[PDB]
């Protein structure tokens, strides 16, 4: 499955092989069963390209983990502001809540991140 | 006049334990009812309810485990939880 | 006796509520594979001979509407009842599309005094749904 490699190749943070298996079709929405997209692993992991081009090929923006978690709240957490920023441009929600009642804000705040915060 | 519990008679099959999250595949299902099924199919002719479900809670116990890229999630386990208000022993091929 | 009289005319209901998609005011994802459970349970309960109606995407009104309906169907003819149910859920509850319901709301409609035609007959409440979103991290064997 495609789908799995993709999982894969991102959370590896391998640009290039991101670029071949979405080229075969493979889908950028792609989930482990905790709900995991590419995204969410690009997100967390720190891939600022990777990010951007799973984005432009229709990464679901919003989609949740298992936890209710998005890639906003991820990117977050890690405290990466270009990815925080590239996210927010594809229309990625400030507003949405983990399963825990937790926003993307209430995380900037429980880290310390002053410039994430305000962003 | 003798009378039961209006909370008799009741079984409550639940896929996961109380507090605990329920793990689904994309797939193939939810890891419970893909082993309640499997486990009816071949013993719904052979035990009676209650050990069919005891089948589902090993089952769903020693084969399955999660997958997942985010280690947060990943090599989680499930118990069913068999929740039992019924005063008789139930066979399906009565 | 030691056992359910199960040779009534009918072995009984089985239904199945089996939501999928919900409301974006939620914030709830989509279920993929429930489908698969949903037909993996019809083929499962009719082979056991009951009457296995699907319905998909309930919202929570719509729900609590079914179940006050079943419940007050005649199941005199009936040896039992079954309710599957899959969703999302949190402990003691249960997800219509556009929020939650209290599992005791949707199991009071049965109770030995509210649904006469199924009193002294077995009730089966099978719940496909999380109770939380705490993890079991297992144990080597």
């Amino acid at each position: 499955d495609l789908g799995k490699k993709l999982l894969e190749a991102t959370r590896a943070g391998q640009d290039d092989e991101v670029r071949i298996l979405m080229a075969n079709g493979a889908d950028v929405n792609a989930m482990d069963d905790a709900g995991v997209t590419p995204l969410h692993l690009a997100a967390k992991r720190g891939h600022l390209e990777i990010v951007e081009v799973l984005l432009k090929h229709g990464a679901d923006v919003n989609a949740r983990d298992i936890w209710g978690r998005t890639p906003l709240h991820l990117a977050a957490t890690v405290g990466h502001l270009e990815i925080v920023e590239v996210l927010l441009e594809y229309g990625a929600d400030v507003n949405a809540q983990d399963k825990f009642g937790k926003t993307a804000f209430d995380i900037s705040i429980d880290n310390g991140n002053e410039d994430l915060a305000e962003i | 006049c003798h009378k039961i519990p209006v909370e008799a008679d009741f079984l409550y099959a639940y896929s996961t334990a109380p507090g605990y999250y329920s793990w689904r595949n994309s797939k193939d299902g939810s890891w419970f009812i893909q082993s309640l099924c499997a486990m009816l199919k071949q013993y719904a002719d052979k035990l009676e309810f209650m050990h069919i479900l005891t089948r589902v809670n090993r089952k769903v116990a020693t084969e399955f485990e999660s997958f997942s890229f985010d280690a947060t999630f990943h090599a989680k386990k499930q118990i069913p939880c068999i929740v039992s208000m019924l005063t008789k022993e139930l066979y399906f091929y009565h | 006796d030691n056992s359910y009289k199960m040779d009534y005319p009918e072995m009984g209901l089985c239904i199945i509520i089996n939501n999928k998609n919900f409301h974006k005011s939620t914030g709830m994802t989509s279920r993929s594979g429930t489908d698969v459970d949903a037909a993996n349970l019809r083929e499962t309960f009719r082979n056991l001979k009951y009457e296995v109606r699907n319905k998909n995407d309930l919202t929570r009104e719509e729900i609590v509407e079914l179940m006050r309906d079943v419940s007050k169907e005649d199941h005199s003819k009936r040896s039992s009842f079954v309710c599957v149910l899959l969703s999302h859920g949190e402990e003691g509850i249960i997800f219509g599309t556009n929020g939650p319901v209290d599992l005791k709301k949707i199991t009071n409609f049965f109770r030995g005094d509210r649904c006469r035609s199924l009193t002294g007959k077995p009730k089966l409440f099978i719940i496909q749904a999380c109770r939380g979103t705490e993890l079991d991290c297992g144990i080597e064997t």
